[PDB]
């Protein structure tokens, strides 16, 4: 089998991790005390969903997950909540002084003081794996911990876990809220992580916020609303990894056929349907597939119509038959104009995970019998980087706030090195749109 | 988590006691230290300013004055029972001489203050830093207060240093040497604090007389404005949220350049969401005597307090930046942060507090520099400063540092 | 275009790993036999993303020169490279890849085991029958699916009894592939086995046996 | 109770002489950029 360690870094990472593991538990029939009455083997279970949960001798199913924060506040809520008994206490690791929205504090001065404990706990976790396939890293781009400590951790993982795949669910900053220096942390973390990451799924908080207001009629979405929606998307991506099926596409096949090219490893995710519980008829495979190409359902504000596709993967779940997907894909090719690059292989990769989408009780989403998540490697994603780079440029040209970083163990030349790398990444996207 | 509060001298202790009275009522703490509130929102971040033994919350406050009379007046007050008696550090002879506060009597007392600071800091899981209330025109709050900042800075260089500094005005105080004291202190604050809220006696006097129509203002009337401002600016620190939640996140988002850390505090009312938004950026509502329209905002923080729509606050805040885009630095994107707390201050249903890092603050520094230079050119009263140890070159260095500060604000005011 | 092929061949030696991997992918799409030797050199590239693209390109061109280098790429540290090489070996269809692909069925990675199984069926070599029969009992349903399909594709009767057991699989797609594979093999071995299943067998297995005897008459 | 001095620096000239009327009867410092050192 193929185990996967989830690492949740900083407030955004930890709070998203709470939403994911709450959903994984519901999807798999695991109670908050870790007991799965369903599991036939008590020393194991059905060793397919065992990719994400190890199994105690008592019959306790424990997430193969690490939660890390520089301040204790967030993780103290996990330690005293409904799932206080789901995770091991040593999998919840917290410092006392957070990074104060400063990449340099997360990566150098404060982050150093916790990194060795985190790696020891990952080395312990890895020991309980039959064959670790890799890591799933959840973190914000804007925070000092999410940016600095994630980069530091990714660098250290590469020494003795290099051969393992590393995928990151990253929260792209949006001011509607933002710390003024988030563009700095965002560019800094993207530059340092780029060479040690296999694929990075960005989730623009403004896009998720707007879907909540428009699709779920939530006047003032909280991070809970946002995280519940994000976790539904995360679940669809990882379902192939947690569920046994003939039509489910394995990590190796998906990462290779979506990000085969090294630096340009940022796919756009689109999820459908997003329906309010307040409402409801049944959406067909063709209807949910059509919705994948509407910009309203995108996780990052962008226009794939303005760019070229390098790869496209469709991850269905629920009452979905292959022949109905083939018919729906054929239809959209005759209406929509999905332009692929002139050197890339054209075609869609399709994965069908049989268990339909589960909704958290009380959550604003309706229960649907079929859902899809489209992952498309489009050059349009350069628009999102251009936005971040521009805000970085405005502040850096006047050296605004730079002193906070240079006083916390970081060299000023690292700003220009990170920015030049982003400018090269922007040029890479222009070069493939040939 | 914990913030250590220190109040030094006449002004420092009077406004400091008023601060504790105001936040004690908001948090449900009575003058005996007992909690008698009816909301869990109150005790969520109570540990930031109060120590617990259990059935008692005690302000983490250190009270310092070279003149013993000040500790007597604070002890006689309503909350002159909550402060821990051992945390009162009183001398015998005060006299508006910065050199006596910084080098003479004040230096003789400072180590005993540091002993209490040390003792408070021992019982703190995560000390955020220090908050000092003082005036800059005096001798103890100014001279000893800045000595305390320097000594604390070199004992705790990894902790944020915050001050509420009361800038003197000749329209309020008759002491001729106040420009010297203020200039000597500003030099210390430039090098040793992370954030300084400039509370200008010139603006407080003008507000009471011209806006509040009080023909006979007292220090109590000026201090009513100060306390309402101090409560508002610390709302972020005292209640749950995310915006400028601790002293370091606040400084990282408010201070683009290390020396440019002097804030202009504003308050409304002196009562709709559009009204609170508009009145907050009105020169008439500023606690520093500077017209914000005569400078640009590098960074701004706004705290709204009361029952109101966070949706309408977002609409109004986006609108005020849109309309006045010319007044904000174009090279610091999304430089205005908003916090909305449900608990309003006592006596008001809706209120808002502004914290701006505006280049217009140079108008206040120019005023002090003009007065200092007029005095220093004639070498007026230098003898009793140098007669207490102080060097003449410290006057020159302080003057040049303050003029450098003015020029930096002007540089970024005119920048692309 | 001949000038276009020559440009991508030179790009296989560029300092940038992105330029090298795009050139290997472009050369696979073009399919010129001039690129076979430079692409075999790109299989020994320091970067795995470049090695994998070169391996995929070699399957697309389909030159037998790449069989030995692709067999070496099957023992690669990166699973994307072994997947891309196993896929290319099945595509070229050289039976020198039968023994290496048989060992690849025991690979730690599911994508490799699936791709090796379907590549073995594409080659259709009778040597792969015993190893593919053992792949029917795989932990992953997608591997069992491709093993059942491959056994039908090869068509040796040794797979009849194990394919009849696959008609009782937990996965619905695996059971249907096994039934299709039994029909593809055909003959007296399958007919006699379906006769037994039509009277004794239950559920989908019985249904398949009864349907087989309906469409296979006289 | 506020005791105002101010009319402008004319109060300074009046007080330099008032100080001389009382006479008729009868340390290392912080340098500029010293705090900036904390950002290295
Ligand atoms: N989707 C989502 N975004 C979040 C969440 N929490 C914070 N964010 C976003 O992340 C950014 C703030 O970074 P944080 O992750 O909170 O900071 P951190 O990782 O804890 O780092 P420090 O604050 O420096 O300790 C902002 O853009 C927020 O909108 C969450 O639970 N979900
Ligand atoms: N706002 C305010 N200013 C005051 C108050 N008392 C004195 N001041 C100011 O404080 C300065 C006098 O110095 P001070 O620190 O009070 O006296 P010291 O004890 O000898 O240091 C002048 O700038 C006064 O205008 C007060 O209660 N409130
Ligand atoms: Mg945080």
């Amino acid at each position: 089998m193929r185990e996967c360690i989830s690492i949740h870094v900083g407030q955004a990472g930890v709070q998203i991790g709470n939403a994911c593991w709450e959903l994984y538990c519901l999807e798999h029939g695991i109670q908050p005390d870790g007991q799965m009455p369903s599991d036939k083997t008590i020393g194991g279970g059905d060793d397919s969903f065992n990719t994400f949960f190890s199994e105690t001798g008592a019959g306790k199913h424990v997430p193969r997950a690490v939660f890390v924060d520089l301040e204790p506040t967030v993780i103290d809520e996990v330690r005293t909540g409904t799932y206080r008994q789901l995770f091991h206490p040593e999998q919840l690791i917290t410092g006392k002084e957070d990074a104060a929205n400063n990449y340099a504090r997360g990566h150098y001065t404060i982050g150093k003081e916790i990194i060795d404990l985190v790696l020891d706990r990952i080395r312990k976790l890895a020991d309980q794996c039959t064959g670790l396939q890799g890591f799933l890293v959840f973190h914000s781009f804007g925070g000092g911990t999410g940016s600095g400590f994630t980069s530091l951790l990714m660098e250290r993982l590469s020494v003795d876990y290099g051969k393992k795949s590393k995928l990151e669910f990253s929260i792209y900053p949006a001011p509607q809220s933002t710390a003024v220096v988030e563009p700095y942390n965002s560019i800094l973390t993207t530059h340092t992580t780029l060479e040690h990451s296999d694929c990075a799924f960005m989730v623009d908080n403004e896009a998720i916020y707007d879907i909540c207001r428009r699709n779920l009629d939530i006047e003032r979405p909280t991070y809970t609303n946002l995280n519940r929606l994000i976790s539904q998307i995360v679940s669809s991506i990882t379902a192939s990894l947690r569920f046994d099926g003939a039509l489910n596409v394995d990590l190796t096949e998906f990462q290779t056929n979506l990000v085969p090219y090294p630096r340009i490893h940022f796919p756009l995710a689109t999820y459908a349907p997003v329906i309010s519980a307040e409402k409801h008829e049944q959406l067909s495979v063709a209807e949910i597939t059509n919705a994948c190409f509407e910009p309203a359902n995108q996780m990052v504000k962008c226009d794939p119509r303005h760019g070229k596709y390098m790869a496209c993967c469709l991850l269905y779940r629920g009452d979905v038959v292959p022949k109905d997907v083939n018919a729906a894909i054929a239809t959209i090719k005759t209406k929509r104009s999905i332009q692929f690059v002139d050197w890339c292989p054209t075609g869609f990769k399709v994965g069908i995970n049989y268990q339909p989408p589960t909704v958290v009780p009380g959550g604003d989403l309706a229960k649907v019998q079929r859902a899809v998540c489209m992952l498309s490697n489009t050059t349009a994603i350069a628009e999102a980087w251009a936005r971040l780079d521009h805000k970085f440029d405005l502040m850096y040209a006047k050296r605004a706030f730079v002193h906070w970083y240079v006083g916390e163990g970081m060299e000023e030349g690292e700003f220009s090195e990170a920015r030049e790398d982003m400018a090269a990444l922007e040029k890479d996207y222009e070069e493939v749109g040939v | 988590r914990e913030i250590v509060h220190i109040q030094a001298g006449q002004c420092g202790n009077q406004i400091g006691a008023k601060f504790w009275e105001v936040i004690s009522d908001e948090h449900g703490i009575d003058p005996t230290g007992s909690y008698h509130g009816d909301s869990d929102l109150q005790l969520e971040r109570i540990n930031v300013y109060y120590n617990e033994t259990g059935n008692k919350y005690v302000p983490r406050a250190i009270l310092v004055d070279l003149e013993p009379g000040t500790m007597d007046s604070v002890r006689s007050g309503p909350f002159g029972q909550i402060f821990r008696p051992d945390n009162f550090v009183f001398g015998q002879s005060g006299g508006n001489n910065w050199a006596k506060g910084h080098y003479t009597e004040g230096a003789e007392l400072v180590d005993s203050v540091l002993d209490v600071v040390r003792k408070e800091s021992e019982s703190c899981d995560c000390l955020q830093g220090f908050q000092l209330t003082h005036s800059l025109g005096g001798g103890t709050g100014s001279g000893m207060g800045t000595l305390l900042i320097s000594k604390i800075r070199e004992e705790y260089p990894d902790r944020i240093m915050n001050t509420f500094s009361v800038m003197p005005s000749p329209k309020v105080s008759d002491t001729v040497v106040e420009p010297y004291n203020a200039t000597l202190s500003v030099h210390q604050l430039v090098e040793n604090t992370d954030e300084t809220y400039c509370i200008d006696n010139e603006a407080l006097y003008d507000i009471c007389f011209r806006t509040l129509k009080l023909t006979t203002p007292t220090y109590g009337d000026l201090n009513h404005l100060v306390s309402a401002t101090m409560s508002g600016v610390t709302t972020c620190l005292r209640f749950p949220g995310q915006l400028n939640a601790d002293l370091r996140k606040l400084a990282v988002n408010m201070v683009p350049f290390p020396r440019l850390h002097f804030f202009m505090p504003g308050f409304a009312p002196l009562l709709t969401v559009p009204e609170l938004t508009q009145q907050m950026f009105d020169s008439k509502n500023m606690m520093a005597a500077c017209d914000p329209r005569h400078g640009r905002y590098l960074t701004v923080a706004a705290i709204f307090r009361g029952r109101m729509s966070m949706k309408e606050v977002d609409e109004q805040m986006l609108n005020v930046q849109n309309k006045n885009s010319s007044y904000f630095v174009e090279w610091i994107p999304n430089n205005v942060k908003t916090a909305v707390c449900d608990i309003p201050p006592r006596g008001l249903k809706m209120s808002a507090t502004f914290i701006g890092n505006s280049t217009a603050i140079q108008e206040l520094f120019k005023r002090i520099s003009e007065q200092f230079t007029a005095m220093f050119r004639r070498k007026a009263f230098l003898h009793w400063y140098t007669g207490e140890g102080m060097d003449e070159m410290e006057f020159t260095e302080a003057e040049s540092n303050m003029n450098d500060l003015v020029s930096e604000y002007q540089q970024y005011q005119d920048a692309t | 275009d001949p000038e276009k092929v020559e440009m991508y061949i030179k790009n296989l030696q560029d300092d940038s790993t992105l330029v090298r991997s795009i050139a290997a992918a472009a050369l696979g799409k073009i399919g010129d036999e001039r690129a076979v030797e430079p692409l075999i050199k790109a299989l020994k590239d320091e970067d795995s993303r470049v090695r994998a693209q070169a391996a995929g390109a070699l399957g697309q061109i389909g030159d037998e020169r790449a069989v030995e280098p692709l067999i070496k790429a099957l023992k690669d540290e990166d699973p994307s490279v072994r997947y891309r090489a196993a896929e290319a070996l099945g595509k070229i269809g050289d039976e020198r890849a039968v023994e290496p692909l048989i060992k690849a069925l025991k690979d730690e990675d599911t994508t490799v085991r699936r791709i090796a199984a379907t590549a073995l069926g594409k080659i259709g070599d009778e040597r792969a029958v015993e190893p593919l029969i053992k792949a029917l009992k795989d932990e992953d349903a997608a591997v069992r699916l491709t093993a059942a399909r491959a056994l039908g594709e090869i068509g040796d009767e040794r797979a009849v009894e194990p394919l009849i057991k696959a008609l009782k699989d937990e996965d619905a797609y695996v059971r249907r592939a096994a039934a299709q594979a039994l029909g593809k093999i055909g003959g007296e071995r399958v007919r006699a086995a379906m006769e037994k299943l039509a009277e004794t067998g239950t559920g989908f297995a019985r249904k398949v046996a009864v349907n087989y005897l309906e469409t296979h008459k006289s | 109770p506020i005791k105002a001095a101010i009319t402008f620096e004319d109060y300074l000239e009046e007080q330099i002489q008032l100080e001389e009327q009382e006479l008729k009867q009868k340390q290392p410092f912080l340098k500029r950029g010293e705090g900036l050192a904390r950002f290295t």
